[PDB]
Formats: structure tokens, sequence, C-alpha cells
């Protein structure tokens, strides 16, 4: 299974630009699709998704008329078209897959990224914390707030743990508040109620150390939360 | 010579397990049970009407978490339902469309399936990949398979149309024991609670109780008179009841070693398809081919209620681990719960 | 409902959208059902028409044709009869060189596996197409074995045409209630290329009964 | 004013029999069954009948209430022109189905595999579109509408009309007339008597029942009276009524047992 | 033939040596746990709309 993306470099402000992503290993028309982006220091942020067979499509209110996401099944791509550019879209660009059913572990497989430089009523997450001192062997809490309930009526609750590891890409932990990841040690535990939520991991090794990031699935436009920085 | 020695020496023994089972027979189940309230009148109401199958359905089977379910079809379909919803899940074509039965795994990661091929095919759910794929084709008998259950990930049992039943080890292939003896084609299985034995009706007009480990028959039971098509444990694992084309559905007990109790009516006369029972062990539900299905007061042989709305013959059943829903599924290419 | 709710709501559609049209590919091809005895002669049927059940796959004139054969199934034939209950025909092959062979003797055998099938309550109105193999074989032994062996109450000239007829009429007329289904009758051999003519010609009345049937006027 | 007595209550008696039937139709295609290739002309058929069976019923209640208890409201002239679209789409979509049955015998290999799967809803849709169309440039250049009539252009348009019936009677009679000879020819395995029986009551109900009322109208009141007024309409809409009520007894009642 | 009527003679005489119990203490043993489970089946009593998913 690998997601590999294409395009990227130095452009000029005003421009257009197409990012290409190419899928090998798996059932690439059953699956929706997402790009999301990141910021040279800051934290991450969504800007569009596409549906399995082309039916919905949904883009952030900073790139509305300007940006289009496109798909082509027989050839396995997913495109990105970028017009009139400024400088606040220098980032690095990742592409993701996601599947709905019910049961299913949506934002499991993230790319590689590309980079792009350009010369020159929405749900608030809360990270209070950052950079705690850990050292190895000792167990560790993180928290996260919410400005609105995440409870829906159906009895389910829409928050997601992302790992990110220096020079690598983000990984999913936990889904759906309390529901553990494929191939994932035991260690990590998640709980919470209502608006607060928080993680656990019990007895940590030398490379669960990174950044780590809260993802709200309850409506557009899928706000994230600044992370919090584990130092050893 | 020898040989009618051997014929007279069966014969001779015949009458001896009669009179022993004739000894242990002081009281009856209708002498003990006159002196209970009886359920007055259950009046179920369809819920969902799950649609999209487009021939015959042959057979369904309940998930561990009560909202999920498999069923299989003509059509050459296997389809995964979300009974809450009533929304589709997976789809999964068959090589071969003569498919018999259908089986989902405890664990919820595999189903089954099988029919005219003589091939048992195992199917794996969760995958990197998005879709499903075959995992194994399990292929030793000689007639079409009937049934097939589940006792883990790695363990099946099936019965065959050639007069024999198997269980097999997934991973490697094969057949580890073979149950051989009956006179007949096996229509259906029940698998205990426990999951340490198990009993098999046949086209001989008998049922058998079996050993898997050791992979020998304890017990036998023959009452009906004609062939028997559906069989189910009582909830305690210490009672069973079986349905046949003769009209009637019997009630067995192993500890007695003999029969306990009849249910039929004057104006039924056609042929039971399949039998389930309710979470206490107090109602008896029963699939007829005159299109609807019958309620039973298992403690006292009454008819407590009736499940009309099927076009054609009602062909499988089904209670939830819960008990809080009944499903019926049927010739006319639907399925109904029932609540 | 929440967007989770909303994806598998499309989901299921496509699904259905699907399974519509795989349903309506399959209802536009001919289904047919095989039978007969072992050395009947059906291997040369179905060479020059093109454990379990075998299927078998062809075309001809636009109209795609898939054959059935269940010889290998030696069970209790009650229990799965019925999957079979819409099918468009039943294609019959009976060896009329074996009358002097014994297996009981094979034509009664042929005879009741006949009645037996066309009688049952699931093919009350389905065509049966009857091919008679083998007749170089029964033209060059009906000289010197008498047909009085197998039919004692014959009494009749002994030559070709005369048995051929007369072993037409004892298998027609094992058909009771012979007003709402239809026999076709065929005389082959080994070499005979006009086969496959004979089944499009009988399956056409089928096409023709069925789609006056949609529109309302039976 | 005092010889039209009974024809007015035979009119409501089996007018108000139709609405039942139609609307068991359309209730029962809506949910209650499946739907085929064949199954669209029969609704739109029943709708049809439908509209016209409940102006039929409006305009006997009108009548009745404004000479029992004289002191009543008149009738708007535009709802007319309406019930007209009514009558010619449901003589068109009986022409389309006897077409269709030809066919499905003259061509079977065809009609089972190479069919089109929305060839239904474009005829159907067509058939309404021009017979609105017709009815409304009927309407408009002779009074019913709501501007100034003319004399010659109203001739003209009620003369296309009686052609187009006229045209739609020969089609049907020529496809009925070439099933009859295809089956006659050669055919085995079908109930003869059966069919031409149905054949045949289908042709005369259609002459019999439906045209009267459309040849009077466009034709007869034209080309030549005092009579031919009061003594030919009840009758006229009487047949018609009886056309209208009867066609799905025959398409849709008979069939099912 | 002698083979199978030996293995059907020993098939019987294996199966004519079990111990046995009265039918009364059988139907005793069912109509208690039929009696001590009858609170939790749904289908024998109905409950409230507000606790049926199936609604
Ligand atoms: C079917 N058409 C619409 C009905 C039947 C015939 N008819 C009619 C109309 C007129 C007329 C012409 C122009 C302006 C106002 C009235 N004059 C006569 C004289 C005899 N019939 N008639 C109306």
């Amino acid at each position: 299974v690998q997601l590999v993306e294409s395009g990227g470099g130095l452009v000029q402000p005003g421009g257009s630009r197409k990012l290409s992503c190419s899928a090998s290993g798996f059932a690439f028309s059953s699956f929706g699709m997402h790009w999301v982006r990141q910021a040279p220091e800051k934290g991450l942020e969504w800007v569009a998704y596409i549906s399995s067979g082309s039916g919905t499509i949904y883009y952030a209110d900073t790139v509305k008329g300007r940006f289009t996401i496109s798909r082509d099944d027989p050839k396995n791509t997913l495109f990105l078209q970028m017009t009139s550019l400024r400088s606040e879209d220098t980032a690095m660009y990742y592409c993701v897959r996601s599947i709905y059913y019910y049961g299913s572990s949506p934002f499991d497989f993230w790319g590689q990224g590309t980079t792009l430089t350009v010369s020159s009523s929405d749900i608030v997450m809360t990270q209070a914390t950052s950079s705690v001192p850990v050292t190895p062997g000792e167990s560790v809490s993180i928290s996260c707030r919410s400005s609105k309930s995440l409870l829906h009526s159906n009895g389910n609750t829409y928050l997601y743990w992302f790992l990110q590891r220096p020079g690598q890409s983000p990984q999913l932990l936990i889904y759906r508040m309390s529901n553990l990841a494929s191939g994932v040690p035991d260690r990590f535990s998640g709980s919470g109620s209502g608006t607060a939520f928080t993680l656990t991991i019990s007895r940590l090794e030398a490379e669960d150390v990174g950044v780590y990031y809260c993802m709200q699935h309850l409506e557009y436009p899928l706000t994230f939360g600044a992370g919090t920085k584990l130092e050893l | 010579s020898e040989l009618d020695q051997l014929r007279q020496e069966a014969e001779q023994l015949k009458n001896q397990i009669r009179d022993a089972r004739k000894a242990c027979a002081d009281a009856t189940l209708s002498q003990i049970t006159n002196n209970i309230d009886p359920v007055g009148r259950i009046q179920m109401r369809t819920r969902r009407t799950l649609r999209g199958h487009l021939a015959k359905i042959y057979a369904m089977h309940w998930g561990t978490d009560s909202r999920l379910l498999v069923s299989a079809s003509q059509d050459g379909k296997l389809i995964i339902w979300d009974s809450y919803t009533t929304n589709k899940v997976h789809a999964i074509p068959l090589r071969s469309s003569w498919v018999m039965t259908c089986a989902y795994a405890p664990s919820g990661n595999y189903v089954a399936c099988g029919g005219l091929d003589n091939i048992c095919s195992i199917y794996n759910l969760k995958t990197r990949e998005g879709n499903v794929r075959v995992s194994r084709e399990l292929a030793g008998h000689t007639g079409y398979l009937s049934c097939c259950r589940f006792l883990d990930d790695n363990q099946i049992v099936t019965s065959s149309g050639d007069t024999t039943c198997a269980l097999w080890d997934i991973e490697t292939g094969q057949q580890t024991t073979t149950f051989t003896g009956h006179t007949g084609d096996v229509m259906s299985l029940s698998l205990a609670p426990d999951t340490r034995l198990f009993v098999s009706g046949a086209c001989d007009a008998s049922a058998k109780l079996w050993d898997v480990r050791e992979g020998m028959c304890r017990q036998t039971f023959t009452g009906h008179e004609s062939d028997i098509n559906a069989i189910c444990f009582f909830p305690n694992g210490n009672a069973f009841a079986t349905g046949s084309d003769d009209a009637t559905c019997r009630l067995f007990d192993l500890r007695a070693d003999q029969e306990l109790m009849t249910y039929s009516h004057d104006n039924i006369i056609c042929g039971i398809t399949s039998v389930s029972f309710s979470k206490s062990g107090r109602l008896l539900l029963a699939g007829y081919d005159d299109f609807n299905c019958n309620v039973w007061d298992a403690l006292k042989a009454d008819r407590a209620g009736v499940l009309a709305g099927h076009d054609n013959r009602v062909s499988c059943l089904g209670v939830t681990d819960d008990g809080m829903a009944v499903a019926t599924g049927s010739w006319d290419s639907f399925l109904k719960i029932w609540n | 409902l929440s967007a989770e709710d909303k994806a598998a709501v499309e989901r299921s559609k496509m699904i259905d959208r699907n399974l519509r049209e795989d349903g309506e590919k399959a209802a536009r091809e001919v289904k047919l059902l095989l039978l007969g005895a072992g050395e009947s002669g059906k291997n040369t049927i179905v060479k020059q028409m093109k454990t379990g059940i075998v299927e078998t796959h062809f075309t001809f004139k636009d109209l795609h044709f898939k054959m059935f054969d269940v010889g290998a199934q030696r069970s209790e034939r009650k229990k799965w009869i019925h999957c079979f209950e819409g099918v468009t025909a039943i294609i019959f092959c009976v060896a009329l060189s074996d009358y002097d062979l014994v297996l009981m003797n094979r034509m009664h055998a042929s005879m009741k596996l006949f009645d037996s099938i066309c009688n049952n309550k699931w093919f009350t109105d389905t065509s049966i197409i009857l091919f008679l193999n083998k007749k170089d074989l029964f033209e060059e032994k009906i000289k010197k074995s008498p047909l009085t062996i197998c039919y004692p109450e014959y009494a009749g000239s002994n030559t070709y045409e005369e048995a051929a007829a007369y072993i037409q009429c004892q298998f027609e007329d094992l058909n009771k209630r012979k007003d709402t289904k239809e026999i076709y009758t065929h005389f082959t051999c080994s070499t005979d290329t006009k086969n496959v003519q004979f089944v499009f010609d009988a399956v056409t009345d089928v096409i023709i009964k069925n789609n006056l049937k949609d529109c309302g006027l039976f | 004013g005092k010889e039209t007595l009974i024809p007015v209550f035979l009119i409501l008696f089996i007018a108000l029999v139709g609405l039942v039937g139609n609307g068991f139709v359309l209730w029962l295609l809506g949910f209650r069954m499946r739907r085929n290739a064949f199954s669209v002309y029969v609704l739109s058929l029943a709708g049809a009948d439908f509209l016209f069976l409940c102006f039929q019923i409006i305009n006997c209640l009108v009548y009745l209430s404004n000479f029992f208890c004289s002191i009543s409201i008149n009738f708007p002239s535009f709802f007319t022109t309406v019930m007209t679209c009514a009558y010619l789409a449901g003589l068109s979509m009986l022409s389309t189905v006897s077409t269709e049955r030809c066919l499905s015998v003259l061509w079977p290999i065809w009609y089972r595999c190479r069919r089109p799967r929305h060839l239904s809803a474009v005829v159907c849709v067509l058939l309404w579109a021009l017979s609105l169309l017709l009815s409304i440039l009927e309407g408009k250049f002779c009074g019913f509408l709501f501007s100034d009539g003319d004399s010659g252009w109203c001739q003209t348009f009620d003369f296309i009309t009686a052609a187009w019936l006229i045209f739609l009677f020969m089609v049907l009679c020529g496809s009925s007339l070439a099933l009859l000879v295809r089956i006659l020819c050669g055919s085995r395995g079908l109930p003869l008597t059966r069919l031409y029986l149905t054949i045949l009551l289908t042709v005369l109900v259609f002459l019999l029942c439906g045209l009267p009322f459309g040849i009077q109208w466009f034709l007869i009141l034209w080309i030549w009276s005092d009579v031919l007024f009061c003594h030919i309409h009840p009758v006229s809409v009487v047949l018609s009524s009886l056309n209208s009520s009867a066609n799905p007894i025959i398409y849709f009642f008979v069939g099912s047992f | 033939s002698i083979a199978q009527a030996r293995k059907l003679v020993e098939q019987l005489k294996m199966e004519a040596n079990i111990d046995r119990i009265k039918v009364s203490k059988a139907a005793a043993d069912l109509m208690a746990y039929c009696e001590a489970h009858a609170k939790e089946d749904p289908l024998l009593t109905p409950v409230p709309a507000s606790e049926n998913p199936f609604r």
C-alpha cells in the first residue's frame, strides 16, 4: 500500500499549478480522498475532500473558488488544481485515504507530501499545553477541549488522535474516541466525555516522541488543534 | 451363518434399549406444566423490510453484536446488512450461483458459503485493501453441502448430502475428523453453547449426537415419519427441537434419552423449513411452506401467534443474541424483521 | 444525520446501482438443463454444441446459452430439483442402440427417468427437447437382434422406420396432461451438425410466449 | 332541460365507479407492486382517465346544483380545455400498447435483448406534450382561454384534431391485424381463442365507446340543426364515460386472475 | 457384509450402557430454567418504546 504525490516547487505570486498523486496496492475506487497541508513550522490544516463515485465535494473557506479537486479512477490518480496563488499557500501537502461504512477506520494511511513555495460557526479545538518533559518508563496524559459537544444522538463521539514523528508523515492512533487502530501497541488508551478528552500512555519507549494532534469529524470544515510536543 | 447370528444379536439390543427407556417415563411434560399460567397472545409487527435480492433467499445468519446479518440468494450474491439503518455494507459475488448455506464468524472477521459445487468457501472481510477476497476453498466432499458452522477462526464443521459430517482445519486445508454413521442425506446442524458436542438430522428420520474431540456417536433419536429438515438446541444445552416434512415438530431430551412433546395441528398439512428458540426458552418459532410462521408455547403445546406477510415459502429465520428481534427470509426475495 | 451517516448512505446507493445492472444483464440469457443416462451420449452433444455440476457457455445468432449438467450428483434428487424451477428448456438424451443391452433393461430405466421428470410439480409448463442418438448402430443391429427383446407386444415389421416410429411413440405417450407443455423430437447421429438450429427453433417459441406474458395478454 | 334528467344521473353513477378503480390502480402501481417496461403505459392511461372522469363529475354536480338550487355559480371555461387534453392522451396510450404487442411477436430476440430501457418514458412524455400543445392551440384560438376568438382558425384546428383521431384508429387496426395474421400462419404453444377474443374486444371497445364523442365534438357540429346538439351529446358522453371506466378492468384486472 | 454387522453390533453395545434419569426431573429442570429467566426476554414481555432499537 503506497501513495506517492508530485508537482511542487517554487512559483511566483499570481500563478497556477497542478498537483498529482498516484496510488498503488489497494482498491482506489472504493475510497474517498482528502488533501491536508502543513505550514513550514505551524500545525495541520484541512483543504478539500472528494468522495467515492465523485458525487460529493467539499472545500475550505480559504480556497473556495481558487482550488479544484478531481480524480481519475482508471489510471488511479488524484488531482488538485490551484489558481491565484498568494504567499499563504506555501506549505507541504499530503494525500489521505478514508472509507466510510459501519465499523470502518477513516484516515488510516497518509502519503509523504510535496512542498510548494510562493515568493513574496466552526468548532474550536484547544490544546492548552506544549512541550512536556518526559523520561522513559513513566506514564503520560494529554488533554483536549472542544467548544461544542461531539456526542451525536446515535451514541457516537467523533474525536481522532494522530502522531507525527520527526521527518515522518502522521500516523493514526485512535479514530473514534476509545477505539485503537491496527498495528498500534496497547500502551495507548483514550477516554473522555462531552467536551473534555484525554489520551494516556502507560510506559513509554524512546520511539513515541513527537507531536500529538486531535481532530473532530462531527461536521465540515473538519477543524484541527495545535499539537503537544513530547521531549526527552 | 454368522451373518444371521449377528443379525439376531443386533435385533436383541434394540429391544433392550427400548425397554430401558420405557422404564424412565413415570410422568409427562403436559402433566407437570398443567398448573402454570399461559402466555396470553403475541402480537408482533414488521419494523424493517430489507430489499435488494433479485431471486429466492436460501439462508441467513445473525452476528454476535445483534446488528449485522448475512444473506445468500440464487442470484449469485452474498449481502451484509445493517439492520438498524437498512443499508448495505458489503456485496460479494460468487463463482458458483447454486448456494444453499451461509454462516457468520463469532469474531466477525470471516464468512462462509457453499452449495451444489461440493466446496466450502471462506471469505475474509478485513484486509489492508478495501475489498473482500477468498481465503480458502475446502474440497473433500462428494455431495452437496447443506449446512456449516464456525467453532473459532480456524475450525469449521460441515454436513453433506453424501452421508457424512466433517471437521476442518482452515490453515492447513485438511479435515481432521470425519463423522460417518447415517444412512441418508444430512440436512441440518447445530452447535452446543459450550462448543463441545453437536447434533445432526438426516433423511433417514433420525437425529444423532456427536463428540467433537473423540469423534464418535453417543446417542440416537428416532421419532419422526419423514425427512428432518431443521434442528436447534435449547438455551440450557440439555434439550433440542426438530422439524420434519410430516407437519410436526418434536422436542427431545438428552439425559432421559427420549421424547417429551409433539407440536401439531389438524389444519397444518405442509412441511417445516426452519426452527428456532427464544432467549428464555418459552417460545418456539417454526417456519412453514404455506407462507407464514407459527409461534408455540414450548411448555404447553399451544399456538400463541402467527407471523404473516410473506408471499411465498419461508426459508429461514433467526433470533438475536440479546433476544430483541426475529428475522425471516423467503422465496419472494425479501427479508423482514419483527419485534 | 452526521457526516459519516451520509457517506454510508452513498455507499449503499452505489451498491444498489451495481446490483440492478447485474440483474438486468442476467435476465437476458437462455438457461438449459441437460439430462440423460451414463451411456446415452451427452459428450457428443456437448462437443457438437460448443465433482459437483458442470456449466457450459456458448453463443448462436445474438443469443447467450448456459447449459447445466448434473450427472455427477448421485444422491436424492428430490432435494435439489427445485433449484431449476425457472429454466427455459430441458434437453433429454436417449440412445436408441441399447434396447438389447442390460445394465433391468436400459431402455426401461430411461423410460422411468423420463416419466419421473416429465410429470413433476416444478416443471408443469416447461418444454422438453428429446434427442435419439446412435441411429447407425441401430440400423445395423435391427437386422440381427429383433426388437421383441425390449417390447414383447410390438407385432410389426422389422426395419429402421417402423422401429424408430414405435420407440418415439412409446416415449411421447408418457406425458400425462399433454395440453400444457410441448415435446420436440429429433433423430441425431455421431456425424451431424444441425442440432443447434433445432434448439434455437425450439427456444424461439418459448421467448415469444414469455414476452406476450410481459405485455399482459399471456 | 326536461328530457335529459336520466342521462346526467347515468353519467354520475358510471363516473363515480371509475374513480375508485383508477385510484386503486395508481396506488397499487405506486408502491404495492413492481414495475416493468409495460407498466408505464398503464400508469399514464390511469392518470389521464382519472382527470377526464373528475372533470365530468364536476360539470355534472355544477349542473345539478344550478338546477335544483338554481342560485349557483358558473364553471370556468378554461377547465374545458384541460378535459380535452386528457381525452386525447387517453386515446394515444391504447394505440401504443397495441403496437408494442405486435413488435414482441414479429421480433422476439430484439425485444428480449436489444431493447432500450427508457423508451417507455420518452414515448409517454412526447405523447403528453403533443396532446397538451394541440389542446392549448385549440383553446387559445377558439375562445376557451381568456382571449379573443376567431372563426377560420377554430375550424382548422378542429379538423387537424379529427385527422389525428383517424390516424390513431388506423394504427391500432393495422397492428392488431398483423399480430393476428402472424399467430394464424404458424404458432405452437399458445391459447389462441383467448387471444382472438381479447384483441377483438379491444378494437370494438375503442371503436364503439371512444370515438363518437370526439367525432361529434370536432366535426359533426361544423358540418351540419337543433336536435344534433341535445339529442346526440348525452349519449356520446355516456359512451366515453363507459370506455373510460372500463379500461382499468381490461388492462390491469382481468389479467391478474 | 460381516464387517458392517460387527460395527453395528459394537455401536449398539456402546450405546446401550448409559446412565438415564427420569422424565419428571428433566421436566422440572426445564420449567425452572424458563421461570428463572422470564424478565430478561423481550419477546415474551414487550419493552417500552424508549428502549426499543427497532422503532
Ligand atoms: C369544438 N368547437 C370548439 C365547438 C364545436 C363547434 N363550435 C362552434 C363554434 C363557433 C364559434 C366560432 C368563432 C367564435 C365563436 C364561436 N360557431 C359554431 C357554429 C356551429 N358550431 N360552432 C365550438
